[PDB]
């Protein structure tokens, strides 16, 4: 019966490939008030911290959400530095804080499956490609599709939040729709998943041509 | 990567000054409230006090207010507790606590290396020794309805109480899924699907609804 | 923090094959109180109503969920009669009402794609099968796996609730893990989707072998 | 498949009894609260009252308390409204309403057959008054209430000569079948209904609704 806030961990693609990790500390269901909410950051070593971008905007059902994103060093995160997001709101009696850091659990390499559908009736112009990532731990993972060595927009391919497998690990399914002109330009489509457990370079990829 | 070092045990006789130091590593010493809890052999854990090093403000329990003294040191990230009016009647082990929290009052994350030579609930059943393979249920009921603001700690003999369940419903990471908690209002139940000698310890009830914070008598297995 | 309740629609598998479609009216976020909640049912035509089985249960997060399941005749539903669930709660000033009926939007037949995973080290005996159901309307759908004409339990296969594709229709992914002895018993496994748009008999299926 | 029919327009003279009959078809008449609203030239349509047919209880507006009378008949699945003490200013069109609802007050689902012609404390402010047709151009409508209502607001579409059509309930979600161009957002005292693209197919008066407190009030409306 109280306001809560959630904190997220940086995605592996922003960590290893982009090399710019995104840390998000967000607050939710805040009853709108003239009180200003102050979000501060610190790290466990008590040594200097990079400034955080602050973005506050209202939401559709009327509850307020304020978010602050802090850029982090890649090695600072892999070494395990623990980060502290402090939220203070006059509505709350005492300050609220949330902490996060690297997970030390068992690591499982991601298994990548790239599948293409045969040309079936009624959709000559649009084709569908599916990707299945299986048996990876921890739950942090980022998946992407590259067409002609280019980063396709996030909107283009629909992905699924990780769910625990029936056996061991988690599995993620993603669906991509290719236009006729896309495979008309180039026929190689490779699905690659970035994950902390993954190696050599935290990348696992599989490609198969539209026709086997 | 967050451990806290309490001070080495020291000799005492009635009427002497005592100082014990709690050191903080792995988190910013200024931002989190520190707390002091007292466990006396044969008595459930009782609230001793708390201190904020960021503002150097201090809070005290009803009975220990005048006896106890709280201070902290920001530069080295160390905080120590001092006490006077010592009696052997006040023989107990004092576990130093941190205050990780959501809103006003909440569970604690702390280590325990300190030994010194009131809206309370009912702890039941009092004690039960090892019985393998049978589901074990521990019951905790508080004098004033608590809603769901309750916590479960596990102290293996000689170590720090380790937080098991926060708010009586959901378990902290790393804990096997066999431990489960449920309840509402005044009543709460902790259910172990299968009981194994691997995890044997005392389990203490926690109430943050009102001041001072209270702990159940405990159940050892 | 006002309390709300939802009513659900019958699944196509319970509708077309089982011949027993059940509509469930349930309430959630119930603030626990000794007041007992009463749920009644009616249909729009004022025609007979079968008694609804009522089950009330607590949940992990402490909120009470109370459900009432009413069996409906398949013909009554195909005709399109709208059913009304009335919920009355002593805390609420006036009763609450929820209504349901058949969908009349455009209907698209489901496309089924069955995929098999290559044999990976450390799990020689157990393999993974994937199914993608695509371009179907409306978002009513139920999926099943058949192994040598046997229905594997719903729990065995992890499925995804339908979400709207970038274009027109919805897509559903389902993941199943096959035992060694099962494909030793029979090697063709059929992914079947039940949907209103599907025809002749509201079933669309394609099969995949575990390995060639 | 839920229709409810009000009475054919009836000629009246000052000081004469008037009766209006609302019949309900397509849903169980007993379970839903019925409501009566009055739209007068120079007055936004405003709450006249409501009735529960299951228990025959009645609720009244401040101004209509003594004049109006509400009744129902279970077998005929009809509800009637009668009133006396008619005044020349009291010539108006009367819409009978259903009350699909969560708790005390909420949106309404209703048809259009009431005309009254005789021979002769929270206000909702809706603005701009009028904006004429310009197809393909975004049109924004604003509604403001004196006292903060939270999210208990609703948007209606009344094409001239027909019933107000419920468009948005609680200012966020659209009822099914409505084109996605209509969108609502807002909170507290201010609210805005935005039509992403304006089409001559949908031209009408749009009325603001208040469910927060009694009596329920409606904005002046904005026609195109
Ligand atoms: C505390 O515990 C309760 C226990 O129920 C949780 O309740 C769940 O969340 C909400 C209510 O809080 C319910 O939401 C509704 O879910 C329906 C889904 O049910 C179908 O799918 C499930 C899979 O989850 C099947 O098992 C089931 O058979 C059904 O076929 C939706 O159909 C409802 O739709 C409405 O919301 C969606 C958004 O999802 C909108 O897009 C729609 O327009 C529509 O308005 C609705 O989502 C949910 O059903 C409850 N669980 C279950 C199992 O029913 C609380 O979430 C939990 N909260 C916390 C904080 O712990
Ligand atoms: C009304 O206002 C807004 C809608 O406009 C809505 O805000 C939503 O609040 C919920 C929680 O109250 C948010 O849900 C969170 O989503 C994050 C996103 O990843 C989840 O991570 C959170 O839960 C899991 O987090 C981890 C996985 O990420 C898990 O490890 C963890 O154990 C949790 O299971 C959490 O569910 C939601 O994101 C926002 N909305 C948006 C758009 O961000 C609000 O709740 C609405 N209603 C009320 C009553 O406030």
């Amino acid at each position: 019966r109280g306001v809560s806030a959630y904190l997220s961990r940086p995605s592996p693609f922003d960590l290893f490939i982009r090399k710019s990790p995104t840390i998000t500390c967000l607050v939710v269901d805040l009853a709108p008030s003239k009180g200003t909410v102050n979000l501060t950051w610190s790290r466990a070593s008590g040594k200097p911290v990079n400034h955080s971008t602050r973005k506050e905007e209202k939401q559709r059902n009327g509850t307020l959400t304020v978010t602050s994103t802090l850029p982090v060093g890649t090695r600072d995160w892999i070494e395990g530095e623990t980060y502290q997001c402090r939220v203070t709101h006059p509505h709350l009696p005492r300050a609220l804080m949330r902490s996060t850091t690297k997970t030390s659990g068992p690591r499982a390499a991601p298994e990548v499956y790239a599948f293409a559908t045969p040309e079936w009736p009624g959709s000559r112009d649009k084709r569908t490609l599916a990707c299945l990532i299986q048996n990876f731990m921890p739950e942090d993972i980022s998946v992407q599709w590259l067409h002609n060595e280019v980063q396709l927009p996030d909107a283009r391919h629909s992905t699924t939040q990780p769910r625990k497998t029936k056996g061991s690990g988690f599995f993620v399914f993603s669906r991509l729709e290719v236009t006729r002109a896309e495979w008309e330009q180039k026929d190689e489509f490779i699905c690659r998943a970035v994950h902390e457990a993954a190696s050599p370079s935290q990348t696992v990829q599989r490609a198969v041509s539209v026709n086997p | 990567q967050v451990q806290l070092v309490q001070s080495g045990a020291e000799v005492m006789k009635p009427g002497s000054s005592v100082k014990v130091s709690c050191k903080a590593s792995g988190y910013t010493f200024s931002w989190y409230w520190l707390e002091w809890v007292r466990q006396a052999p044969g008595h459930g854990l009782e609230w001793m006090g708390e201190i904020d090093p960021g503002t150097f403000t201090t809070n005290y329990n009803e009975k220990f207010k005048a006896r106890v003294t709280f201070t902290a040191d920001t530069s080295t990230s160390t905080a120590y507790m001092e006490l006077s009016s010592l009696r052997s009647e006040d023989t107990a082990v004092y576990y130093c606590a941190r205050f990780s929290h959501f809103s006003g009052s909440n569970y604690d994350y702390f280590d325990y290396w300190g030994q010194g030579t009131e809206i309370v609930m009912t702890q039941s059943p009092a004690t039960l020794s090892v019985s393998p393979g049978e589901r074990a249920t521990l019951s905790c009921r508080a004098s004033q309805s608590i809603g769901t603001n309750i916590h479960w700690y596990q102290q293996k003999p000689g170590q720090a109480p380790r937080l098991l369940i926060y708010y009586a419903s959901e378990s902290i990471s790393g804990i096997p899924a066999r431990f489960s908690g449920s309840g509402s209002g005044t009543e709460f139940t902790l259910t172990i699907s299968s009981l194994q000698s691997e995890d044997f310890a005392v389990y203490y009830c926690q109430q943050s609804w009102s001041w001072p914070t209270t702990f159940g008598g405990g159940t050892k297995v």
